[PDB]
RNA sequence: GGGGGGAUGUCCGGGUCGCCCUGGGCACCUCUCCCGGCAGCCUUCGCGGGCAGCCGUAGUCCCGGUUCAUACGUCGCCGC
């Protein structure tokens, strides 16, 4: 039973009492950004797509 | 800084929140913020403090002068304590290792003694 | 640096070292102990380093700043646990009244 | 009222873990047992439980009889050699004495 | 100096022989042929082949079959193959004690190996996996013979001794298994000062095998055993493990602090390398799920649990019997309750990959202790049979006492003092009376208020007065002691006491010719279990 | 054995309903071991049993029961009573395992009880001479010592028998933990009560010199926080605790003084001491390195001796031979250094006289 | 280039099989040049490494005998003085250098040495 | 002020060392003190700092210059290291407390802000 | 480290004044026993015990101023 060979294993530090959670990167994982103008400068009234 | 302090607290923001934490001001800001926000500004006090070790001057004075301004504020709020629970916490993390780093800063202290007098006599020699 | 604390080994890995590492290390030791979360291993490499490099600081002035710099946070690292002490007395104080 | 069952287990004294003739076997000798396992299943086939009783008296040496193998050779720190056979029992309820000062080891 | 030898025949005559001496400095002497050396007033010059590898002394060398391989193994935890044909050597390098004997098989085949965790495994050749594995207990041995690196003068001298008792549960949802703690090897663990005992074993106790093993504190088995100037690395030891209620819990503490001769640079003022090595303590409190087929995996680990301007030590863990709940008390004095919440931060639950919320331990409640000082306090506790009462005796010499606490609400709803006379031991609750020993050994009802029981135990050495310790049953109403009879070393014996709850005449006194390091309770029936130091289990039942 | 205590304890029953005390004091002196002599050690007393102490307080003290009862002295002059006094038989685990049956239902018992004992001590004897002593003796709560504490200052805030006791229970309420010091003087103290304290404590703590500078403490500061967390905002809500926290913060910057030079000091005070060594080793001969001048050098470095033992591999330790002690000696002179041979070196008595160049 | 010296034997029974006896570093450099001279009752190998220092071993008494490090420094003692003007002088490659010490040494009984 | 500080040591004079106590000339005062002498004046900083514990913002200045500058004669006496050796022993006991002591410090901190907030919210109102 | 002595070198009252001594300060060599370690040889199964012990310091003919380190099974890319 030869031990198989393990690196070194980083450690678990504790964390603050406000970690950002999963979710939080699932939304800041909305990463590449395009930022379209409008013609004319006209403010956007309402975006969709369909089901 | 009441009302934006006030509006940062209230909708969870953190532009406001940091532009009027960089910045008499203070005790003003305190004053007239709201009382049911004090509990959020700690635990965001609190969250700053952690992630960050190096603002501890200006965010314990925040926190310092919420706790004289909202005391009973927090009390009449009685079961929210485990933010003053995790302030707690934080406080007690940054307390951690002080016997041993006195002993550093006297080891310290005395390489710093001896190069300030050698200093000392080279300039008057 | 853990593993070099558990495993017996830290003055052996600090005693071999030249003017410019040194200088990196205390560098780090300086950079890092102002977190709590690795005060302690932070502060014992800074002990190891004082007790072994601390005869050549006339030798070379860049150390001498690198050795006065570390002070100049640690110094700036007893009033941020003195103030987190006396804060932490006023908390003390609230959680008493509550009762 | 209450009894006490008589020991088992062992610690795996340093006297070479002997193999038996085809190598199907392999003979441990632990303090105050010797027990046969089976080499392909790794369970154990017999169980020789020994008699120890002098506080600190040890098996000293443990070998199979080269003569004829299924036996054994036994011995104490003070004067006791088995004779035993390996697959059953028959040699621990009569040791033979040597009528030694110490025995500090033996080989056959 | 000799530590072992392997000669093998060069042959149905007897023409030579070959000898390989291991000796105690680490070195492989070969002398190649001896009986046409000194079959020949006057000899040839004989001069041995060394081969230098292992750093403390060879445990064991053989020749391997044809004569061309020298395999070998020694406390480095390798089985080392000297080539011996080229100058190369090839090894199976990380076991998992010191390769503490070895045979080659009647074939060239099979190699069988006597591993110092009372292990053996027939390994087949170049296959090198064990097709064979047979495993023991694993304890605490007092060895007969003593070692085979202590005959040198190292640095730490390997001494045999029992420092602290052995820790172990018997494990309820399954009887008989039983876990307990064991380090690398027996030579290994007791090297260093200091028991490092990282690491459990499950032990069958119906058939007297190991089943499993598992690691608990950090172990490093692929790195180095010894530091670069020859003393072997201490582990952090397990020294509180029990149980829970449920058969789904376990909580482990684990305590490692740095060696002494390694400050030396921490000194300021009057700080001795003794306080240095107390200041620098690490302390983690880890709780453990147990699966079904005995795999331990973590839940939470806290790294203080007990803390003030520096951590405090940890006494003693109680699972209730009632609940999935465990105490512990400390040394700022709190006694602290944690408990199993799930992870939701807010509202959104945090679940493991296969679905499953995820657990996560945290301190439901603190209850401070009084404290009595008259002009070093340790401590014990327990919960009652039922739950709904907790017995804490907190420990300051001769004066100290037991504090019995609710555990729905947090108040003290007694207070007991002046039945301890020197430092507390242990404290055990059977159904209505808590049974306690010190340098007195008391049973004191408490629904009476009155002590039945009380015994002045013989004096004897520290080392004895801390391998005393006790058990209850609390199925018949029957506890159990154990003391060895009056620095320790390895001829003592030993001699356990079954009491009943009611009467003060022990019901059962047997001695036994070596000293017993561990008492357990079998949670589904009557009786005890009892593990030796030339590490036997034995059984005893009454009926 | 319990049939003969009971016995004994009916046969003092009957010594109870002859009120004949004098047979009973004299049978207690038997059992725990008038004339009434004492040795003079509050810890050299004999011991005793469990039973014999209960049945001590049982006859000794009293209840009321109307819902809440009343200790009170059935035997308010006895030698029986100073003794539990001095040998600190007055717990309150001991006085309920004595009442088990009237207080059963009585709930708050802990603190009814240690807020009536010390007032009937004080009521016995008001010289307190025996509350004192039971401050001293007995393992006693944080109720019991904030009463006796209101006890010394009802007293004063031949005459120093009492700022003794004053001492010890400040170090016992230090000793008690932060809650039931809190929560007990919240009880049992008004709001200016704990002023009168907080003077106490400020005289002890200035007189004491923290204030006063040198040209012209943790069991204190303890006591301090714990009574104004006590009173809090519901007492006060002056001048006066400006003052106050100006002195706090004189003797804060005092402490960190202290600490400041203790490093220092301390410091300085193991160089010269290791310095002391290997200049007497110098002055012998073996020709280390030290420091010439009177400044402290910038390594605070001495060279020990060489040890006579070497750790060979794995690790074991062998003698240092003296060829390679020689050898390290070699490499310990530096690049220049004035060695002279004395002619008693030559005859083989003395050793030479080196001084080499400071590195 | 390991500064190691190793010593082969042949092994017994099979012939042309070598192995190595033992070694051991006896130089602080590598060791580039070795000869052996072996007559009138004498066996020596010299090993010439880049500490300059020769290291004559015993050939037929190896592992028997202590090896014998020759000196490094030249033979001629390459330092010579005046002692009158007390300079002290020692030659190399293609330099001579001269020191001049200035004072007694009963004057010194650290700064000014 | 360099030769009044001479001969006020060597007689163990109590008054003429305050004199020049009270008065950067310090410490190129202490650079040209005779190192045995330099002894004598540590001795009786040691010696007022041991028997009660108190403050001295101008000692900290003072004793430290000297223990570096002179702190290498201190080989010569023995009776010194002694003393100084039990001089940061009570100098810990002083710093035991430091920690609990700090706690208090908040404490008055907290009351004598709040107790200022509502006498000006009565001025206020 | 102490308990102690024989002897080295020294100033302050000093002494008929010399050998030095008493009173104070002392640093060293040597002797003496207890302190911490190390080995041998008898006894006993061990535990322990007994006997004569060396080391706690300094530089060598040459020279231990050495000897000693933990495998294979398989690599690459991207995703959660």
């Amino acid at each position: 039973m030869a031990a198989e060979v393990v690196p070194l294993p980083q450690l678990k530090l504790p964390s603050g009492p406000s970690p950002i959670t999963a979710e939080q990167r699932y939304w800041r994982s909305f990463k590449k950004q395009k930022s379209h103008t409008s013609t004319a400068n006209w403010p956007i009234s309402h975006i969709s797509f369909p089901a | 800084l009441g009302t934006v302090l006030n509006q940062a607290l209230r909708t969870d923001d953190s532009d406001l929140l940091e532009s009027c934490l960089q910045t008499l001001i203070i005790q003003n800001t305190i004053n007239r913020m709201d009382s049911s926000l004090a509990g959020t500004l700690l635990s965001k006090l609190a969250a700053r403090m952690h992630r960050r070790p190096g603002r501890a001057f200006g965010l314990m004075r925040w926190i310092q002068w919420t706790l004289v301004a909202h005391g009973g504020a927090l009390v009449t709020q009685p079961d929210l304590i485990n933010r003053l629970t995790e302030l707690s916490r934080v406080l007690e993390e940054r307390s951690r290792g002080l016997s041993s780093l006195l002993a550093l800063k006297g080891k310290l202290d005395m390489l710093d003694a001896q190069l300030k007098y050698r200093k000392a006599l080279k300039m008057a020699g | 640096l853990t593993a070099l604390r558990h495993r017996s080994a830290l003055r052996e890995a600090l005693q071999g070292r030249d003017e410019l590492s040194v200088i990196n290390i205390l560098r780090w030791a300086g950079k890092y102990v102002a977190d709590p979360r690795y005060r302690s291993i932070c502060v014992d490499v800074a002990f190891h380093l004082i007790d072994l490099y601390a005869e050549h600081v006339g030798g070379s002035a860049e150390l001498a700043t690198q050795f006065q710099q570390l002070l100049a946070k640690v110094n700036r690292e007893v009033e941020k646990a003195e103030l987190a002490i006396v804060t932490g007395g006023m908390v003390e104080s609230l959680m008493m009244s509550v009762e | 009222s209450w009894k006490v069952s008589k020991p088992m287990g062992g610690r795996m004294s340093d006297i070479d873990p002997i193999f038996s003739q085809d190598e199907r076997h392999l003979i441990i000798t632990y303090n105050t047992s010797i027990q046969v396992y089976s080499t392909e299943d790794s369970l154990l086939v017999r169980r020789i439980a020994l008699p120890l009783t002098p506080s600190a008296t040890h098996i000293v040496s443990s070998a199979l009889s080269k003569s004829n193998p299924d036996y054994l050779w036994v011995a104490c720190s003070d004067g006791r050699i088995w004779h035993i056979n390996w697959t059953s029992g028959e040699g621990v309820d009569t040791p033979s004495t040597i009528d030694t000062k110490k025995l500090l080891d033996m080989a056959v | 100096i000799i530590s072992t030898f392997d000669i093998r025949p060069i042959i149905a005559e007897l023409q030579d022989i070959d000898v390989a001496v291991g000796g105690a400095r680490g070195a492989i002497y070969v002398y190649s042929n001896l009986l046409a050396h000194l079959h020949t007033l006057r000899v040839g010059t004989i001069q041995p082949r060394k081969y230098h590898w292992h750093r403390r002394a060879v445990h064991s060398v053989k020749w391997s079959g044809d004569g061309n391989y020298l395999i070998s193994g020694g406390y480095e935890t390798v089985l080392v193959l000297w080539q011996l044909d080229t100058g190369r050597v090839d090894f199976l390098p990380h076991l998992s004690a010191a390769i503490e004997n070895i045979v080659v098989s009647p074939k060239g085949s099979a190699y069988a190996l006597h591993l110092d965790d009372n292990s053996a495994m027939v390994l087949s050749t170049a296959e090198m996996k064990p097709s064979m594995y047979v495993s023991g207990i694993q304890s605490l041995v007092l060895g007969d013979r003593p070692s085979k690196d202590a005959l040198v003068r190292r640095v730490w001298r390997p001494i045999d001794e029992i420092a602290s008792p052995l820790v172990a549960t018997i494990s309820p949802q399954n009887p008989s298994h039983m876990f307990l703690c064991v380090g690398n090897g027996q030579q290994a663990t007791v090297g260093g000062g200091a028991t490092s005992t990282p690491l459990v074993q499950v032990f069958d106790i119906s058939s007297f095998q190991g089943v499993a093993k598992q690691a608990i504190a950090r172990t490093n088995p692929t790195d180095v055993n010894i530091t670069s100037e020859g003393v072997p690395i201490i582990e952090p030891t397990a020294t509180k493990l029990a149980f829970s209620h449920d058969g789904k819990w376990l909580a482990s503490i684990d305590e490692w602090q740095p060696p002494e001769r390694d400050t030396e640079a921490y000194l300021t003022g009057s700080k001795t390398q003794s306080d240095a090595c107390k200041e620098r303590r690490e302390i983690y409190l880890k709780f453990w799920e147990v699966g079904a087929d005995q795999s331990l995996e973590l839940v939470t680990r806290i790294n203080d649990a007990h803390y003030t301007k520096q951590t405090e030590s940890i006494f003693d863990l109680a699972s209730d019997p009632t609940s999935a709940r465990f105490a512990t008390i400390g040394n700022d004095g709190m006694v602290r309750f944690w408990s199993p919440k799930l992870r939701k931060r807010d509202g959104l639950m945090a679940t493991r990959p296969d679905g499953q919320p995820l657990r996560s331990w945290s301190c439901s409640r603190v209850v401070p202790l009084p404290v009595h000082e008259r002009q070093p306090y340790s401590g014990a506790i327990t919960f009652s049979e039922d739950g709904s009462i907790l017995f804490a005796a907190f420990g300051p010499p001769s004066g100290a006492l037991v504090v019995a606490i609710d555990t729905q609400t947090g108040t003290v709803r007694d207070v007991v003092s002046g039945m301890f006379k020197g430092d507390i031991r242990a404290m055990k609750s059977l159904s209505s009376c808590l049974i306690m020993l010190s340098d007195d050994l008391v049973v004191y009802d408490i629904v009476s208020d009155e002590m039945l029981a009380s015994y002045t135990l013989k004096e004897t050495s520290e080392a004895a007065k801390k391998l005393t310790q006790l058990a209850v049953n609390h199925q018949s109403r029957s506890f159990a002691l154990a003391a060895p009879i009056p620095k320790l070393k390895r001829g003592t014996k030993s001699e356990l006491l079954i009491f009943n709850i009611e009467d003060e005449e022990p019901k059962l006194v047997k001695t036994f010719s070596q000293v017993i390091i561990s008492v357990c309770a079998v949670p589904s029936s009557s009786g005890f279990v009892v593990v030796d130091s030339a590490a036997q289990v034995w059984s005893i039942t009454e009926g | 054995s319990w049939s003969e205590w009971q016995n004994k304890a009916m046969q003092a029953d009957e010594l109870l309903q002859n009120n004949d005390i004098q047979s009973w004091e004299e049978l207690m002196a038997e059992v725990f071991k008038p004339e009434w002599e004492w040795p003079s050690s509050r810890s050299d007393y004999a011991r005793v049993d469990r039973r014999w102490v209960v049945y001590a307080i049982n006859k000794v003290f009293g209840w009321e029961g109307q819902n809440t009862g009343r200790l009170t002295c059935r035997l308010p002059e006895s030698s029986v009573l100073i003794y539990l006094v001095d040998a600190g038989h007055l717990s309150t685990s001991n006085v309920k395992s004595a009442f088990k049956d009237d207080v059963r239902e009585v709930d708050k018992v802990e603190e009814l009880i240690g807020e009536q004992l010390p007032i009937i001590l004080a009521e016995v004897d008001p010289t307190m001479e025996l509350l004192v002593g039971y401050l001293s003796g007995t393992q006693l709560g944080s109720s019991e010592l904030v009463s006796s504490i209101k006890l010394l200052l009802c007293s004063l805030g031949l005459d120093e028998h009492r700022t003794r006791g004053l001492g010890i229970a400040f170090s016992k309420l230090a000793a008690c933990p932060a809650a039931e010091t809190v929560k007990s003087l919240r009880r049992l103290f008004k709001p200016d009560e704990v002023l009168v304290l907080l003077n106490v404590l400020r005289a002890e703590l200035i007189k004491d010199g923290w204030t006063t500078r040198y040209l012209d403490i943790q069991l204190i500061a303890d006591l301090m926080s714990r009574c104004i967390d006590a009173v809090g905002l519901s007492g006060w809500m002056a001048n006066f605790f400006s003052q106050f926290q100006a002195e706090i913060s004189v003797a804060l910057e005092g402490v960190m003084e202290a600490v400041r030079l203790k490093g220092v000091i301390a410091e300085a005070a193991n160089y010269a001491k290791r310095a002391r060594r290997a200049l007497a080793d110098s002055a012998k001969g073996k020709a280390m390195t030290v420091h010439m001048s009177a400044e402290l050098p910038l390594g605070l470095k001495t060279d020990n001796k060489i040890s006579t033992e070497r750790v060979r591999s794995g690790g074991e330790i062998v003698a240092r031979s003296s060829r390679q002690i020689g050898h390290f000696i070699s490499k310990r002179r530096g690049i220049y250094s004035i060695h002279r041979i004395s002619e008693e070196m030559l005859l083989g008595a003395a050793g030479p006289t080196v001084v080499q160049e400071a590195r | 280039m390991d500064r190691r010296t190793a010593v082969y034997e042949p092994m017994a029974g099979q012939s042309g099989r070598w192995s190595k006896v033992f070694h051991r570093r006896y130089h602080q450099h590598d060791v580039k040049a070795m000869a052996s001279f072996e007559g009138k009752g004498m066996s020596v190998v010299v090993s010439g490494g880049s500490d300059a220092s020769p290291i004559v071993l015993p050939l037929r008494a190896l592992g028997k005998e202590f090896h014998r490090t020759l000196p490094h420094l030249p033979q001629h003692p390459t330092v010579l003085s005046a002692p009158k003007a007390r300079y002290i002088l020692s030659w190399w490659e293609n330099e001579i250098r001269i020191w001049h010490l200035l004072n007694s040494a009963q004057q010194f009984l650290p700064l000014n040495l």
